């Protein structure tokens, strides 16, 4: 359960969605970009917390933030 | 020297280990001093 | 050819490393200005 | 503060000795602090207990021998660090599962303590490894040379 | 402080002379270390009296001073000689040494180029031309 | 053909059918073991658990113990030691069925856990398991400390000393 | 069909690319944006695997920089007899090898240095060399410094040759990758020409030059009546004295070989195995006869593997036939395949075999570590304490670096060159398969071992300062006997089956001492119960290095945290703070940790030779047999509590570089200072990150800034990999001057 | 001397709360301290 907020800073250069593990960020269409595109956040209870997203943002500081927060049974990825 | 003569070694390698597995394109007379030189070596 | 490695003769760590070979005077200056040579010594 | 008390110590054993001119003449260079302060004064800490016998310092030079255990197994918490032990409390996890007759099951999963909190265990154990070391040395080597 | 004589007269500092192998090391340097302010154990020492001593607590103070600047400046100015030259990225790895040798015969007489780069508020950047963190 | 299959047929579970967990052998002993046999009761469970522990923890203490140089002294330090560890041991085993047993067991004792290797699971069957182990192991330990104690009257009886 | 294939002309050679360094990344040339890109420049400079893609132009690489590899060993090499020839005092130890100490490496008068070169007998002022060069050359035959310093020119001209193959290889006529990858045809000439004829060189030497010369050099004839090596097969009448039961003759002395009547040689090759007693080392008839048998069993070795005349054995489907219809029934587990798609693996891929040959180097280093004292091959090796000393300890370090490469290209091989299709449910595949029951049951055994080697040192530790020495691990309280050990040190003394060795080889193992200079060469090691317990400690160091090093090769391609961890590479930091934090989760990590596991076991195996050869072999004799040992019967009673390790052990024996200063050995007491400096320097990369150096810099490049002297090179701090490596680099280097300080100036203090 | 004693009065008292404090309670204190960090919230 941690917290993935995406600010307006974006460009909808979709690379943040790729480097997730768990899928946890997608695209919505938007209207601040020439992609028209954002990143949001719809899974983030499977966020697992790796940043993984935050380095491939561009953006100088970068418009993805992984905020870690209560970490639960698949927020820190146990398989036991 | 006189007897040793080893030659009966390399001769019972050379009707013997013509049987290998390529035998083609001889090394039982190069084994045939292997074997021939332990053994008479090895009972003076 | 003799343009390209000149240029790397004085590239980074080959300055460097020739300066430090250079900076060896405290090793002449300092073997015959009588090698002991402190503060209150030198003039 | 290691420098504080080093230097206070063996200011006041020089002093108290009578063997002024010991810090005077080789505090001026690192092996003095090396050869004088530190091997000097151990040799009766050290002896607290040897194979010939035991004193009053046994307890001494066992702490002294703790401290420095306490330190090492710092480093243990400070160099390695957590992932690595993630994967192997990761195996041992595995290994209770699919053990017969081990009937304990943990009611909250075994993880490799965390990033922020290893850097304090492992600076609890350099501080008490540093005072238990330093406590010992210091009061065995003038509670021996001395009442 | 009057405890430190001069190594002319201190007891515990001829016993260093009489002991002393030559080799190259423990006479020509030794005797110079007669005209030093010398402890109550044989061991010259670096003291400031007054007057007395001003020129020689001023000898390597000056000297290391103006040939640290010396590394200093010429080092500086050929930074802002690359910088506007627009190469500095790769001047730096390769350094071009005519540019840096006339750069250190301009560091030569540093302490004067200096006074002209503060009073034509020059040397030091103004405050919002410098990247920052926020705060 | 392989002698080494994955385990109990499903590629994806975490072990691996082997001669030493899942052979003829192996499987009779360590499920005739009683912590697995078919059969029992909790109490004879650990009943049975604890009468080999107890018996068997007295001997490290008794030969190279603090008090393994005179006789009558070292067999009170081995007994009491299998005291010590059972009766922590068992206190051991009590809060962890309390503390396990809270309404849906997070792990291997849950209600859908479906695991051969711990069948304990209710808090019925864990009770009757320590007070089986706890006395297991204070008869098991009582045992081995009275054939020591008498070991002299012992050693005679098995030597035909005693005609 | 074996043959040779090779480019012509492939490379070109010019200076264009020494002008533009990084080159060989396209990351690394594109400029030098911050200074991150210098130490990247020098982390990736020998990484040919990611410099080009295809397998022939790298193993080009590879064949062309072993070439400039030994050149760079014969400038060594030529600097050793250079020294040796024009800075020593081989000349005067020739004569009198006990009294004189060995010295090369003189030092300049400068900087007051001039008292580092110390007094060494015979008046020579110079530094004690402990590389025991001088017991090798006389073992060699070396007699004047002449033939020392023609070596020296013999091995600067053969330097210059290794530069012009490894250029000719790269440039003029590059092979193609089929003669690299015919490894079956490169065993049968190592086995045979290399390692096969080395040996039956060298016993030709040891025969014609070295048998003679230290004939007679024990006689004592003092380096007059000493003949050149020439002149022994020059003048064949001059080696009749001298074995007489040969003949030495062009051909009329050969002929005995040829006609099997081998008893003729059986005063210069003999079988006696022991130690020669005038000098303390091996018999050299007894070495010459060694490597003549070496030398017939290697090229008789190189005759296995088959080349292009059919005969022979193919590695290739030997591997192959390995699977699980044909095995011992007990060991039939290792799958169907077994071993198919491993001889692609050895093939495709240099990781793999740099794996195994460093393993094995590594192992092979410390073997020979262990076998240079136990039987001192060199004359007048074993008297000199500080070359024993300073020989094993060297060979121990070389050989515990080169195994802990092996597991970092076992791991590199997993997350680079790991086939999954060519390496499916074969021998490879089924051990990644239950890599959770390997790790489990090496974490329990080294966990097994840890209580019951160290913790057994706390239970003495804890009896002795209660003052219950008789509750003690002792060979006085409760007895730990090394039983199995004791028991082959009985059999290796009864044998003396092979009985023709009369003479028990390796004193070590029992029976009789041998002083040679009223020093002792070489006594029975006995073993008691502080041998048990820190035979367990070595076992215990040497288990949790395997368990660092094996865990980071079957967990470098995935775990349970990240099942892609192959993707992020070799050597990553971490997969950042979630999961708990992964920090240190790379395989290179667990080479980085398995780095101090070697320092600690390898420097405990060092310290337990250290002082068991002080107490109970090394010493002197006197004029009525009774060994008085350096620290006398020390180890049994104290080695068993590690407060015993600190007081008879570290403070003690350690006054030697304490109170080292104004005198000679006053170079070891600056290094013992630096090795101190340097490993608590190292902590400063090892318990900071660079969150804290970066945001430091940033303070730093303001004030820069705010003077107009910023660098275009953007200062960085160093990657957290590169802060791991500098930490890890200074805590090995540092930990280990600090010991090479304290062994030399104990033992050069002494002999 | 071969024996711990107590010149202090009360010396018996040390005898007895030594192993209380240090080996005898504990691990009930243990046991009660850990079900008090390990209960549901229901
Ligand atoms: C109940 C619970 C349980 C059980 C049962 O049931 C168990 C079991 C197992 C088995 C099967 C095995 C083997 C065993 C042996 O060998 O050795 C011993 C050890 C021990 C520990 C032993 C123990 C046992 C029991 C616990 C006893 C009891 C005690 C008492 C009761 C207490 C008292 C009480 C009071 C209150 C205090 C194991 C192990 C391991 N662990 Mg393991 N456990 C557990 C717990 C725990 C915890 C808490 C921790 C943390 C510390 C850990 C840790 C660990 C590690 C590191 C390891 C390793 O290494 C190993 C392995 O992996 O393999 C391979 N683990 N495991
Ligand atoms: C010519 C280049 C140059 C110049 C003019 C300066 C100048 C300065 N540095 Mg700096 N520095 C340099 C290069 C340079 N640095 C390099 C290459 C490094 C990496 C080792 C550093 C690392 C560094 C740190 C960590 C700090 C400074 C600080 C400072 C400031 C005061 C302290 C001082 O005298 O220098 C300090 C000098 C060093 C630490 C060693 C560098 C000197 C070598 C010899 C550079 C010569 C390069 C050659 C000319 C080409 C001062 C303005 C301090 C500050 O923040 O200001 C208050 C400070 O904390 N420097
Ligand atoms: C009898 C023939 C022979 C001999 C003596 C060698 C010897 C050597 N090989 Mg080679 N090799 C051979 C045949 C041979 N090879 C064949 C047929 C192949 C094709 C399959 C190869 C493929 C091969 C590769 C890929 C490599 C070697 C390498 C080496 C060197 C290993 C370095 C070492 O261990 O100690 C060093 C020992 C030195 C003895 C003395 C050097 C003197 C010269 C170089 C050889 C002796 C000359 C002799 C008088 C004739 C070594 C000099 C490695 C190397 O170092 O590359 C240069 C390596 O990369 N070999
Ligand atoms: C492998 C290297 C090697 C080399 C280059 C030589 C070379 C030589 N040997 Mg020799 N030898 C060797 C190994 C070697 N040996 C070994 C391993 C043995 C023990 C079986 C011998 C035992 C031997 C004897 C007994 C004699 C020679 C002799 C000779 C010299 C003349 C014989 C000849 O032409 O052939 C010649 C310079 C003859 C000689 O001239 O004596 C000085 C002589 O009679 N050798
Ligand atoms: C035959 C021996 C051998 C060979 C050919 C290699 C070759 C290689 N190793 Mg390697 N390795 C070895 C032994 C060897 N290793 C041993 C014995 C160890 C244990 C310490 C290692 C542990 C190791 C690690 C952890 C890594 C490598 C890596 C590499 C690759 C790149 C090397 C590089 O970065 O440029 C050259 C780098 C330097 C020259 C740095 C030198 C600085 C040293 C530490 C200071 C020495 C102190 C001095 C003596 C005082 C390269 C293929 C790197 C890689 O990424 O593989 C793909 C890598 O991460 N090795
Ligand atoms: C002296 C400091 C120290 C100590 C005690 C340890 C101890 C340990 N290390 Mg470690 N390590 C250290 C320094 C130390 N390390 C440093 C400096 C590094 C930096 C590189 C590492 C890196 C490292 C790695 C990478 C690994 C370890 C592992 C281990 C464990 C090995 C298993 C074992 O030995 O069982 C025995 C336990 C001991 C020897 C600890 C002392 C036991 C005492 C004597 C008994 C205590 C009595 C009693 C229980 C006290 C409790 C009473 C109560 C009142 C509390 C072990 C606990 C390995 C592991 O996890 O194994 C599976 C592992 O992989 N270490
Ligand atoms: C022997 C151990 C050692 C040494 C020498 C240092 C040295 C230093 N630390 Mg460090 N530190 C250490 C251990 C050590 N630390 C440990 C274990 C920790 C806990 C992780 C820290 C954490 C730490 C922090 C957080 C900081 C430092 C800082 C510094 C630097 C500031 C002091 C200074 O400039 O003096 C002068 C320089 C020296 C004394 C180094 C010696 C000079 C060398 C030998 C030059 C010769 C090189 C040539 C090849 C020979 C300095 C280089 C501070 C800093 O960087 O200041 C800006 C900083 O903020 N340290
Ligand atoms: C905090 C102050 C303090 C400290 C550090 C100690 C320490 C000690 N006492 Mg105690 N004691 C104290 C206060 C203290 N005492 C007071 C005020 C009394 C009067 C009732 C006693 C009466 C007493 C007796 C009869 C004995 C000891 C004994 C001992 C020794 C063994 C431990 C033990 O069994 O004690 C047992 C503890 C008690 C009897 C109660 C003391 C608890 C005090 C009142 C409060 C402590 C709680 C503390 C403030 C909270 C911190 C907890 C946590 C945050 C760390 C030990 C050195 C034994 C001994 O003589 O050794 C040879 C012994 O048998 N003490
Ligand atoms: C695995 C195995 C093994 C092992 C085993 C073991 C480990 C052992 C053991 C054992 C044991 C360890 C046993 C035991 C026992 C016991 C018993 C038999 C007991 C008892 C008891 C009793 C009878 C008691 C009683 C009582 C009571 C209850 C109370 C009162 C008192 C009295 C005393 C009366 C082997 C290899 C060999 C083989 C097989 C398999
Ligand atoms: C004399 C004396 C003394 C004292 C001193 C003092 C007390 C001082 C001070 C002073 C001060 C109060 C100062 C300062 C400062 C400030 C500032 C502000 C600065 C600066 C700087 C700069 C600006 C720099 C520049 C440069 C140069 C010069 C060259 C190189 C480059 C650079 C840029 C770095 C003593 C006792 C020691 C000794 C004896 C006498
Ligand atoms: C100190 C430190 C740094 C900073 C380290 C630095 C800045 C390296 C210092 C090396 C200096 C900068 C060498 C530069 C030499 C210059 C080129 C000067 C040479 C010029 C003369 C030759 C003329 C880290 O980046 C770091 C990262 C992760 C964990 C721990 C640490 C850590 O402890
Ligand atoms: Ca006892």
């Amino acid at each position: 359960s941690h917290t993935v907020k995406i600010y307006d800073t974006c460009i909808g250069c979709t690379q943040c969605v790729r480097a997730c593990p768990t899928d946890v960020l997608e695209m919505v269409p938007w209207d601040g970009c020439r992609a028209g595109q954002i990143a949001s956040s719809p899974r983030t209870e499977d966020c697992v917390g790796c940043k993984r997203c935050e380095t491939a943002c561009p953006t100088d500081f970068l418009s993805i933030r992984v905020y870690l927060g209560a970490e639960t049974t698949r927020s820190m990825g146990l398989a036991y | 020297x006189x007897x040793x003569x080893x030659x009966x070694x390399x001769x019972x390698x050379x009707x013997x280990x013509x049987x290998x597995x390529x035998x083609x394109x001889v090394a039982a007379m190069a084994f045939g001093h292997v074997i021939g030189v332990a053994i008479v070596l090895g009972l003076t | 050819e003799a343009r390209y490695l000149f240029r790397y003769l004085s590239s980074a760590p080959v300055v460097a490393t020739l300066a430090l070979i250079i900076i060896s005077v405290i090793l002449i200056v300092l073997n015959y200005l009588f090698p002991g040579l402190q503060y209150g010594t030198f003039f | 503060l290691g420098w504080v008390t080093f230097y206070w110590h063996w200011k006041h054993l020089s002093i108290w000795q009578g063997n002024v001119a010991q810090f005077n003449e080789s505090s001026t260079y690192l092996m003095g602090w090396f050869r004088d302060y530190l091997w000097a004064n151990s040799a009766q800490l050290i002896n607290g207990y040897n194979p010939y016998g035991t004193n009053n310092l046994a307890v001494w030079a066992w702490m002294f021998l703790f401290g420095h255990l306490a330190w090492a197994v710092s480093f243990m918490f400070l160099i390695t660090w957590r992932g690595y032990w993630q994967e192997l409390i990761e195996t041992l996890a595995w290994a209770h599962e699919q053990t017969p007759l081990s009937f304990g099951y943990w009611r909250d999963k075994p993880v490799a303590l965390s990033i922020v909190q290893a850097r304090l265990v492992g600076l609890t154990h350099f501080t008490v490894g540093y005072i238990a070391t330093y406590g010992a040395f210091l009061i065995a080597s003038t509670a021996s040379k001395f009442g | 402080n009057t405890t430190l004589v001069p190594c002319y007269k201190s007891p515990a500092f001829v016993e260093r002379m009489k002991n002393a192998p030559d080799s190259y090391y423990t006479t020509k340097p030794l005797k110079a270390y007669s005209q030093l302010l010398c402890g109550e154990d044989g061991l010259p020492r670096i003291a400031l009296d007054r007057l007395s001593l001003a020129v020689d607590v001023a000898i390597p103070i000056a000297i290391f001073l103006y040939t640290a600047g010396f590394i200093g400046w010429s080092g500086r100015s050929y930074l802002q000689a690359i910088k506007k030259q627009d190469k500095a990225e790769e001047k730096e790895v390769f350094i071009d040494v005519p540019l840096f040798i006339s750069c250190m015969v301009m560091a030569l007489f540093w302490p004067m180029a200096v006074i002209k780069e503060l009073l034509a508020g020059e040397l030091v950047a103004k405050d919002e031309e410098i990247p920052i963190s926020v705060r | 053909n392989d002698i080494i299959k994955p385990f109990k047929g499903d590629p994806c579970l975490g072990n691996l059918s082997t001669p030493i967990n899942d052979s003829p052998l192996a499987k009779a002993f360590i499920n005739n073991l009683p912590a697995y046999r078919k059969g029992l009761t909790p109490f004879m469970r650990g009943l049975e658990i604890g009468m080999a522990h107890g018996y068997f923890l007295v001997g490290p203490e008794v030969v190279i113990g603090p008090l393994r140089e005179s006789a009558h002294g070292a067999n009170l330090s081995g007994l009491i030691t299998a005291i010590y560890i059972a009766v922590s041991a068992c206190l051991g085993i009590s809060i962890f069925a309390i503390t396990t047993f809270q309404g849906n067991p997070k792990g291997s004792y849950s209600s859908y856990s479906k695991d051969s290797l711990r069948p304990l699971r209710t808090r019925e069957e864990w009770s009757q398991l320590n007070g089986g182990i706890f006395l297991g192991a204070m008869g098991g330990a009582i045992f081995a400390y009275l054939l020591l104690e008498n070991f002299d009257a012992l050693d005679a009886i098995l030597r035909g000393a005693v005609n | 069909e074996v043959r040779v294939v090779v480019d012509n002309d492939p490379v070109p050679t010019s200076f264009q690319k020494w002008s533009q360094p990084g080159h060989f990344d396209r990351t690394l040339a594109k400029g030098a944006k911050t200074t991150t890109w210098i130490w990247n420049l020098h982390a990736n400079a020998h990484d040919f695997d990611t410099h080009t893609s295809d397998l022939e132009d790298i193993s080009r690489k590879i064949f062309a920089a072993h070439f400039g590899h030994l050149a760079v060993v014969f400038i060594w090499l030529s600097g050793m007899y250079f020294h040796g020839a024009r800075f020593s005092n081989f000349e005067a130890w020739m004569a009198n090898p006990t009294g004189i100490k060995p010295s090369a490496q003189v030092v300049w008068p400068i900087f007051g240095q001039e008292i580092l070169n110390g007094d060494m007998g015979g008046g020579f002022h110079g530094i004690q060399i402990t590389s025991g060069l001088f017991q090798m050359w006389r073992a060699a035959g070396f007699t004047n410094t002449f033939q020392l310093y023609c070596t020296a020119i013999g091995g600067l001209v053969m330097a210059a040759l290794m530069l012009f193959a490894g250029w000719f290889h790269y440039h003029k006529r590059a092979p193609k990758l089929e003669w690299f990858q015919n490894t079956q045809s490169m065993l049968n000439h190592h086995l045979a020409g290399l390692l096969g004829l080395g040996s039956l060189g060298w016993t030709g030497h040891l025969i014609h030059v070295s048998l003679p010369t230290n004939k007679l050099l024990d006689t004592g004839v003092a380096l007059k009546d000493i003949p050149l090596p020439h002149e022994f097969i020059l003048n064949p009448s001059l080696m009749n004295k001298l074995y007489p039961h040969a003949d030495w003759g062009f051909v009329k002395g050969v002929v005995p070989f040829f006609t099997l009547q081998w008893g003729h040689f059986t005063d210069f090759l003999t079988f006696k195995g022991g130690l020669n007693p005038v000098t303390g080392g091996l018999w050299l008839t007894d070495v010459a006869h060694h490597h003549l048998a070496i030398a017939v069993m290697f090229i008789i070795a190189g005759h296995m593997y088959r080349t292009n005349w059919g005969i022979g054995h193919s590695i290739k489907e030997m591997l192959d036939d390995a699977r699980t219809p044909n095995m011992l029934p007990f060991l039939s587990f290792i799958g169907p395949v077994g071993h198919k798609g491993l001889f692609e693996v050895l093939t495709t891929s240099w990781h793999a075999q740099l794996s195994i040959n460093l393993a094995m180097l590594g192992s092979l280093s410390i073997i020979i570590a262990h076998h240079m004292y136990a039987m001192p091959p060199y004359p007048y090796l074993a008297t000199d304490y500080g070359t024993v000393v300073s020989l094993f300890t060297h060979h121990v370090w070389i050989g515990g670096f080169l195994i802990v490469g092996g597991a970092a290209h076992a791991a590199i091989y997993m997350v680079r060159d790991y086939d999954p299709e060519q390496n499916f449910n074969n021998v490879l595949d089924r051990v990644l398969r239950h890599r959770d029951a390997i790790i489990s049951h090496l974490a329990w055994v080294c966990q097994f071992l840890g209580f019951h080697s160290f913790a057994m040192y706390c239970h003495n530790d804890t009896m002795r300062a209660f003052g219950r020495p008789q509750d003690m691990f002792s060979d006085t309280g409760i007895q730990l006997q090394p039983v199995f050990a004791q028991w082959l040190q009985h059999i290796h003394t009864m044998t003396i089956a092979a009985p023709n060795l009369h003479d028990p080889v390796s004193y070590a193992f029992g029976g009789g001492v041998v002083a040679v200079g009223g020093k002792v060469a070489m006594m029975p090691i006995t073993l008691g119960t502080a041998d048990f317990l820190i035979h367990h400690i070595h076992a215990f160091t040497i288990h949790v290095t395997v368990l660092v090093l094996l865990k980071g090769v079957l967990f470098a391609r995935s775990s349970r945290l990240i099942p892609d961890k192959a993707n992020l590479g070799f050597r990553f930091p971490c997969d950042g703070p979630g999961r708990g934090g992964t920090c240190q989760v790379s395989a290179w990590d667990h080479v980085f940790l398995g780095l101090f596991w070697m320092y600690n076991s390898l420097s405990m195996v060092i310290f337990h030779f250290f002082w068991k050869m002080q107490s109970d072999v090394w010493g002197t004799v006197g004029a009525d047999g009774v060994v008085t040992h350096i620290t006398g019967g020390n180890f049994a009673t104290s080695s068993i509590t590690n407060n015993g390790w600190l007081r008879d052990f570290l403070w003690a024996q350690s006054t030697q570089v304490i109170t080292s200063y104004n005198t000679s050995l006053s170079a070891y007491g600056l290094m013992f200072l630096g090795g101190h400096f340097i490993f608590g320097f190292s902590l400063m990369f090892l318990f900071s990150g660079r969150g804290y150096w970066q945001e430091l810099i940033e303070s730093i490049v303001w004030a820069h800034n705010k003077l107009k002297v910023a660098p275009a090179i953007q200062p960085r701090a160093l990657s957290i990999i590169h802060g791991r490596a500098v930490g890890v680099a200074h805590y090995l280097l540092g930990g280990i001057v600090t010991t090479w300080a304290f062994f030399l100036a104990r033992m050069t203090a002494f002999g | 001397m071969t024996q711990l004693t107590g010149d202090y009065a009360a010396s018996w008292l040390p005898w007895i709360m030594i192993p209380l404090v240090f080996y005898i309670l504990p691990f009930p204190v243990f046991a009660i301290l850990f079900l008090w960090i390990q209960k549901e919230a229901s």
